[PDB]
């Protein structure tokens, strides 16, 4: 249990780290670039992972916030960049915003003095304001005098990781470095004129000063038993040995334009962490020709978090081998033995059902109609399986009981490829022997799935609202009738249809023996022989 | 409303909102040979005093914005002449109900 | 400085006190959250206001578990000290390092920095006491301080204070 | 191997042993890099 | 916000995904040892218990329906017509 | 472009009621010409998690940080990438004790 | 927690510092906001006017329960109607023994009269006072809102109820 | 392992309006508490579980703060745009209505 | 592209935005399930063929109600009052046929809410009415009838008149089947109902169209755009055996500006 107040999400703001904030919220100053060993002694040097952030081995600590491991959730450091650095993605805009706004002084380059400017500043669109306005200012370069200095603004361009321009007979090329100094500059009023945000995201913070360091929930080790570190957890160390090296070149005998070949490389192990698909080939491969996946691409849709973690993902669920079974009520769905013994279901200790419970419990978790698990209102766990007090236990009205799921528990059945809302159906639990489960023929072509093979998926509600959601509007019957096209969507299939065919021609009859045992197998029979 | 036959100067027609309240428009004549509300898709809309507008908000709960729209350079927009800012109720048969009665504001 | 802040509250409630009288509990535990708390932000809650017509509103039930949560709209009286205020309390307490007096619910110390010098600190006596050219201070009497600083805590806003300027002290 | 990746994989796998008919199946196997190459061309008979 | 008890708009049916949830919610209610105001003639699975309290409309419970633009609409389960 | 799909479905043999069609064809046409079903339409809306969650995934929400924006989070979406039951019938409204009536 | 009736958006550090330079706490402001939805004056309450306010509710409470003489006459109405919450017993002999009256009407009276931003008008009528000179300085925010505020002083001490 | 509960099987309990079923991407995989700032919406807070203790220096806060529930893949979505220097606030009261 | 959008408690199809693609799903209000292929009369047929149905003419010793059909047919005969209720009706009739001739194709076959043929069928038995002894209804019980009825089949619910308007208009369709079916002479001449039958049929037309109507909540997009998608799953890539088919809808979906197959079909004019 937390002491702070529950809530839930009701707005995101997005926004970008300005330096200053990085550097409060870390706890690790992040010199080292080495992992831990002591000089081969295990632990964490203070350097690099754990100089206060996470932690691995079971281990509390972590600033003593205990917690160990999980209820943790990671904890940032950082690290003082030698020299400003260009944020991969935002290298395109960074570059329209030069286009659009004037160097060694940095101001607009169109006030409302220009007509269609004031158009411009007049569309109420935080994205194509910014459109409309470059779309205006990548032509002017000359910054007229109002605020001052008209030194002609340099055209730029594209090349790798470097916005470069020139300014003009024959031009005159030089490489930008400063940009951030002019961006600083850039008027408040005019943030907004393009389109920022002067509390969450300003101009400036496209570039980076202090990088922040995410923690090892983030790039966890994987330990063989020997190393194992994960893929960030070295574009992170490329990147700290790529600033250690530069800044050792500034406080010694620099070599003022050697060092620039020297800034370059960070300025891309830096690009690469982010992002490591880019135009200027150089895929940076890891050592032994591995690409090296850039945070980015932990993100890329299908696969990648987003929609591979968030929009879709593995879930008391079970999934077998189908074949039909001709006498199970349209809605049941037999289920073997084994799965329903491994399933459970959280049903409250209540009056109604204490009775019931104690023996399911006493049962154990290997006879079938019995239970695998007890939690006493003290947020811990009994095993049904080892607890010293295994058969012995007698509950307390609102502990809960984990019980193996019985005949008549509703279950969420389903077949994808799930293109319907039929793809997926509540069904009456039956559980039964073999290894497979045993569906109905007629509810056949909504998942539609045949016999030669196909698996089918099973969840098992867990509240009881849960389960009545699943079976007040996903029960089979509910379903009978498609509103796509506004008529049923199960009917009868082979032998059933083919043979009710025959059974009809006049040419068909059947005498008093036969037409017994045929009315007794109509459950609802009124228990009458017509004429 | 001028018609012009093939085409106007763009040093002329750049003389336009020049002249307000009034406002002016142009239609090419080959443009004009059919009457294009006279099409079978061409269901009938309608305008919208400034007071039937004001109705429409309130008894939806509407933003304006949350209103389906109509581009001031629709072909039906400028035969009725619209601005930026008026509603248009759209009346048209319907093989569920008969008639459906739709609205689209013109930005 | 006593206010009535027109406040609210939330509390999360049990099925099980699903009875006839509901708003009851609802309130008599609504008192056990709020009369006697402390807040910087609030100040001290000290009393509620107008009970018999307490705003309850209807309540939404957690989807989860059954629970229903009420936003109760209430008024009380609160205090809370800031800086340059003026007021006066009985002295509580009285050491070498100053004296503590106690105006309401609060609690705020002078230090023997923050006093005119010509008032120093009795050794043996019996209740520790401060002797002026004129002035005795010990529990009992009566002064009048202006609070410096304050600081917000646990359940409880403590301050400083100086009776060095005029018109304070003794009365 | 190298920083070269850069090659193809599928060359050289792990012969089949589920049945004979299987092995031999595979032995006698072929590639084809990445509508119209998949189709059953008249050269093919 | 708010909306009179009066000048109500929206259906005096219950959408089934109302009847679904409070049955849910009603459900589990009954089996974190809520209390019930029926006669559990012999019922002991709160689904059940809560079908019965539907049926004799003693379910106090309010359902605040929202339109798009905020405002909303209480019902009573006493109120709101049960078809379905 | 209803009818030009409709006759897509009917040239198959298959049968769907109006409604559906209906419905894409005017959310494609309702924001006042024909915004296309493609990663250069309704993902280009005024619905940022969201439409994050299809195609431009990762510059989807760069220039989301870049230009500070603020999500709703009335999307379906979002609450399903929150964990919060998303306004979604069942939830489409919320459930109160009435201690009144109680 | 429990928060008051005026939400503000705090969308991702600007809270002055604290001073009788009548810069109250923004959850004080001159203008705070009604539980009914209404803009109304703060809420000045000087002590012993704040003795009543309080022996009032406690009283009318310990009335729908049922549904240094005053010193006891109060020690008793708490523990009944109070949650058994020391700092009200406290806030109550401290709000007795400095308390500078008895009367509804003698408490009346002096708001009658004085009603300043509501600080003022409270801290006037709980601190004893005589020269302007001294109120001007235990209540610093006055100084130049009223000429040398001396008749008011007086005819407080003359409606200040005996002990 | 568990059968994954992809996006199309998201899908159609959404089709069914099956709401609360569907959230429970929670009780049946992620699920996780975090620990917010009332101010910078993010998962800083130093939130020793015990001795109470919640602040976030930087923020420097130990006042308000408040607690969520949210699938911990989502979580590290965030910590993710973090490290990628992008902020995700996560803010709990609406301010800009509608 | 769908997700979000959901009925509304006020009937409006919306999304994450308020912004209203339907103002009645469509165009009704009308949940596809409830909904079968019923066949509007009035539209097909001839104006000869349509007159011997649904006229009747009390002031005509050959156009009126025989009194073998009604149980006060002489005493009937001929009532001026009475014969102008039936003008508003047969008068009323005729406004729908040509206002059907909506479906310019005459095909009278659509997909409509409370199935009318089967409704009257159970009142067919469950009262056992003869096909000979007389029915006992006024001229006014049936048509004024009718009429109670159509206000009662309530979509939308709204106190002002902007929505009472969209009432008529998201229904019509329907009451003019309604009218088709409960036009006097063919509940008398055809179905002999009783008087109790008649207050029976039009109570249950009343409460199963309320059924039929769509429940706010209705996760109506994901639905259509699956509804949609799922009988696509179902085509071939061919475009054999015009540009259609699996590459069409694709070609659609894209909003392409090059279409394989552009071509123009064009009529000659009225003449
Ligand atoms: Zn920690
Ligand atoms: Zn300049
Ligand atoms: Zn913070």
């Amino acid at each position: 249990y937390s002491s702070a107040p529950l809530r839930s999400v009701k707005e995101v703001q997005f926004g970008l780290l300005s330096p200053e904030e990085i550097r409060a919220i870390s706890v690790v100053k992040i010199e080292y670039p080495e992992i831990m060993d002591e000089s081969r002694q295990r632990p964490r040097e203070g350097g690099l992972n754990d100089p206060k952030l996470g932690s691995i081995d079971r281990n509390f600590k972590c600033q003593t916030c205990g917690e160990g491991m999980a209820e943790c959730p990671g904890h940032f450091g950082h690290m003082e960049l030698a020299k400003p650095v260009f944020h991969i993605g935002f290298i395109p805009k960074i570059k329209k915003v030069c286009e659009c706004i004037c160097m060694n002084c940095g101001k607009l380059l169109l006030d409302e003095t220009n007509p269609t400017m004031a158009q411009a500043i007049r569309i109420r669109d935080p994205k194509k304001r910014f459109n409309a306005v470059w779309q205006l200012c990548k032509t002017k370069m000359v910054c007229e005098a109002r605020g001052g200095c008209g030194n002609t603004q340099p055209v730029v361009r594209k090349d790798g990781m470097k916005l470069w321009g020139t300014w003009k007979d024959a031009q005159p090329e030089r490489k930008l470095l400063e940009i951030l100094n002019v961006f600083k500059h850039i008027s408040p009023e005019d943030c907004f004129r393009l389109g920022f945000n002067e509390d969450y995201a300003r101009p400036e913070w496209m570039i980076i000063t202090v990088l922040p360091v995410p923690p090892p929930q983030v790039r966890p080790s994987i330990a063989m038993d020997t190393q194992g570190q994960d893929d960030l957890t070295h574009k992170l160390s490329d990147i700290l040995k790529a600033n250690i090296n530069v800044q050792k070149l500034e406080m010694d005998g620099s070599p003022q334009h050697i060092i620039n070949e020297v800034e370059q490389l960070l300025q891309f192990h830096v690009a690469t962490y982010m992002d490591n698909d880019i135009a200027g080939q150089p895929q940076a491969l890891q050592k032994s020709g591995r690409p090296v996946k850039a945070i980015r691409a932990r993100l890329k849709g299908k696969e990648g978090r987003l929609r591979g973690n968030l929009m879709g993902k593995r879930v008391f669920s079970a999934r077998t081998v189908i074949s039909g079974d001709p006498n199970l009520e349209l809605d049941q769905v037999g289920v073997p033995i084994s799965i329903a013994k491994t399933l459970s279901y959280p049903e409250t200790v209540t009056q109604y059902n204490i009775h019931r419970l104690t023996e399911y419990v006493r049962n154990g978790p290997n006879e079938h109609p019995g239970a695998k698990y007890v939690i006493r209102d003290n947020g811990d766990r009994i095993d049904l399986r080892y607890h010293k007090r295994a058969g012995d236990i007698v509950l307390q009205y609102g502990w809960k009981v984990e019980r193996h799921l019985m005949d008549d528990d509703p279950v969420l059945f389903n077949r994808q490829p799930s293109l319907h809302k039929m793809s997926m159906m509540a069904h009456r639990v039956k559980v039964m022997p073999y290894s497979t489960f045993r569906l109905n023929l007629s509810v056949t072509s909504p998942y539609n799935a045949d016999f030669d093979g196909d698996e089918m998926n099973l969840h098992v509600p867990q509240s009881e609202e849960t389960r009545a959601e699943l079976s007040q509007l996903c029960a089979v019957p509910l379903q009978i009738v498609s509103p796509q096209s506004n008529k049923p969507v199960m009917g009868i299939v082979q032998d059933t249809l083919c043979g009710v065919r025959k059974m009809t021609l006049r040419d068909t009859f059947i005498e008093y023996e036969q037409v017994m045992n045929m009315l007794f197998w109509v459950p609802s029979w009124d228990g009458v022989v017509p004429q | 409303i001028f018609i012009y036959q093939n085409n106007i100067t763009p040093s002329a027609n750049k003389m336009i909102p020049t002249v307000s309240p009034a406002i002016i428009e142009t239609f090419q004549e080959s443009d004009l040979v059919v009457n294009i509300t006279h099409h079978e898709l061409v269901p009938k809309h309608i305008r919208l005093s400034d007071g039937e507008k004001s109705q429409l908000l309130q008894r939806y709960k509407l933003k304006e914005s949350q209103l389906p729209r109509i581009q001031r350079e629709d072909p039906v927009a400028r035969y009725l002449g619209l601005k930026r800012g008026q509603v248009v109720k759209i009346i048209r048969r319907s093989e569920t109900s008969g008639r459906y009665a739709s609205y689209r504001i013109c930005l | 400085m006593f206010f009535l802040k027109d406040l609210s509250l939330i509390l999360t409630l049990h099925p099980s006190y699903f009875g006839p009288q509901m708003n009851q509990y609802l309130r008599e535990k609504l008192l056990t959250d709020v009369e006697g708390t402390c807040t910087g932000q609030f100040g001290y809650i000290v009393t509620v206001l107008d009970g018999m017509n307490i705003d309850v509103g209807k309540g939404r039930i957690i989807p989860g578990s059954g629970s229903a949560e009420f936003e109760v709209k209430y008024r009380a009286v609160v205090w809370k000290p800031f800086k340059g205020e003026v007021v006066d309390a009985i002295v509580s307490n009285v050491s070498p390092i100053g004296f503590f007096a106690d105006v309401g619910p609060l609690n705020v110390f002078v230090s023997t920095r923050l006093i005119p010098d010509n008032l120093v600190y009795n050794p043996s006596n019996s209740p520790p006491a401060y002797m002026s050219n004129d002035e005795l201070i010990t529990k009992g009497s009566k002064v009048r301080l202006k609070v410096v600083g304050t600081r917000t805590d646990v359940n409880e806003i403590y301050a400083i204070g100086s009776i060095k300027e005029d018109f304070l002290g003794a009365i | 191997q190298k920083k070269a990746m850069s090659s193809r994989a599928g060359v050289s796998q792990v012969l089949n042993r589920y049945t004979y008919s299987s092995t031999l199946s595979h032995l006698r196997r072929t590639n084809t890099p990445i509508a119209k190459p998949r189709q059953l061309h008249n050269t093919h008979w | 916000l708010a909306i009179l008890k009066e000048e109500r708009t929206t259906t005096p049916y219950l959408t089934k995904y109302e009847r679904a949830r409070i049955l849910g919610t009603r459900a589990l209610q009954i089996s974190m040892n809520a209390p019930v105001l029926v006669d559990i003639e012999g019922e002991t699975d709160p689904l059940q218990i809560a079908m019965k309290e539907l049926s004799q409309r003693k379910i106090p419970l309010v359902i605040r329906r929202y339109l798009p633009d905020g405002s909303y609409e209480d019902w009573g389960c006493d109120e709101l017509i049960v078809d379905n | 472009l209803y009818k030009e799909i409709l006759n897509v479905i009917a040239f198959d043999g298959s049968y769907v009621n109006y409604r559906h069609m209906a419905l894409l064809v005017d959310v494609m046409t309702s924001r006042g010409y024909l915004m296309a079903i493609t990663r250069h339409g309704i993902n280009r809306a005024d619905t940022a998690l969201m439409r994050c969650s299809f195609e431009e995934t990762v510059e989807i929400l760069f220039e989301a940080g870049a230009a500070a924006e603020l999500d709703d989070c009335r999307g379906v979406s979002e609450n399903v990438m929150l964990g919060q039951l998303a306004p979604m019938g069942t939830g489409a409204f919320d459930v109160m004790i009435d201690e009144k009536l109680l | 927690s429990t928060s008051t009736v005026g939400a503000r958006r705090r969308r991702a550090v600007d809270d002055e510092e604290n001073a009788t330079l009548l810069r109250l706490g923004p959850e004080f402001a001159l203008k705070q906001y009604d539980h009914d939805g209404n803009e109304h004056d703060l809420i000045a309450l000087s002590l012993s006017e704040s003795r009543l306010l309080i022996r009032e509710a406690l009283k009318a409470r310990s009335r729908a329960r049922n549904g240094s003489n005053g010193e006891i006459d109060d020690d008793e109405l708490a523990k009944v109607t109070s949650g058994a919450n020391g700092v009200v017993k406290k806030t109550l002999d401290y709000l007795n023994t400095f308390a500078r009256f008895k009367d509804e009407e003698t408490c009346t009276a002096v708001d009658q009269l004085l009603h300043l931003h509501p600080f003022e008008i409270a801290q006037l009528s709980s601190l004893g006072c005589e020269d302007v000179d001294e109120a001007i300085t235990l209540i610093p925010s006055l100084a130049a809102k009223k000429e040398v505020l001396q008749r008011i002083l007086d005819e407080l001490n003359r409606l200040e109820d005996p002990y | 392992g568990g059968l994954r509960f992809g996006e199309m099987e998201r899908d159609c309990m959404i089709a069914h309006g099956a709401a609360g079923f569907l959230k429970e991407l929670m009780e049946a995989s992620d699920a996780f508490r975090v620990h917010v700032c009332g101010i910078c919406g993010l998962m800083s807070v130093i939130a020793n579980l015990k001795k109470n203790q919640f602040e976030c220096r930087s923020c420097k806060n130990k006042t308000n703060i408040y607690q969520l529930h949210i699938p911990y893949a989502a979580k590290l979505l965030f910590q993710e745009l973090m490290a990628m220097n992008i902020a995700p606030r996560l803010y709990t009261e609406r301010s800009g209505v509608s | 592209a769908l997700e979000d959008i959901m009925v509304h408690y006020d009937g409006t199809t919306r999304n994450s935005l308020g912004d209203i693609i339907q103002f009645l799903y469509g165009e009704d209000g009308l949940d596809g399930t409830q909904v079968e292929r019923q066949t509007i009369d009035t539209i097909p047929g001839s104006d000869k063929a349509f007159h011997k149905r649904y006229y009747v003419d009390l002031m005509d010793e050959k156009n009126s109600i025989k009194p073998d059909v009604i149980e006060y047919a002489a005493d009937i005969l001929g009532d001026v009052e009475l014969q102008k209720e039936l003008n508003s009706e047969y008068e009323q009739l005729v406004s729908d046929r040509k206002f059907l001739r909506v479906f310019v194709n005459g095909d009278h076959n659509w997909p409509l809410p409370v199935n009318l043929r089967r409704i009257i069928q159970n009142a067919q038995q469950i009262f056992h009415l003869d096909r000979a002894k007389a029915s006992d209804l006024t001229i006014p019980e049936i048509i004024h009838g009718v009429r109670d009825l159509c206000k009662k089949l309530f979509v939308l619910r709204g106190e002002n008149e902007l929505i009472k308007e969209a009432q008529q208009n998201a229904t019509s369709l329907f009451q003019c089947l309604v009218r088709a079916r409960l036009a006097t002479r063919r509940i008398l001449e055809e179905f002999r109902l009783n008087r109790d039958a008649f207050e029976w049929v039009l109570g249950t037309i009343e409460a199963q169209f309320q059924r039929s109507l769509v429940h706010p909540g209705e996760m109506v997009g994901v639905i259509a755009a699956q509804s949609i998608g799922e009988p696509a799953t179902q085509m071939t890539l061919n475009t054999f055996h015009v540009t259609l088919g699996v590459p069409r809808l694709k070609e659609i979906l894209n909003v392409a500006k090059n279409i394989k197959t552009p071509a123009l079909t064009v009529y000659l004019d009225r003449e």
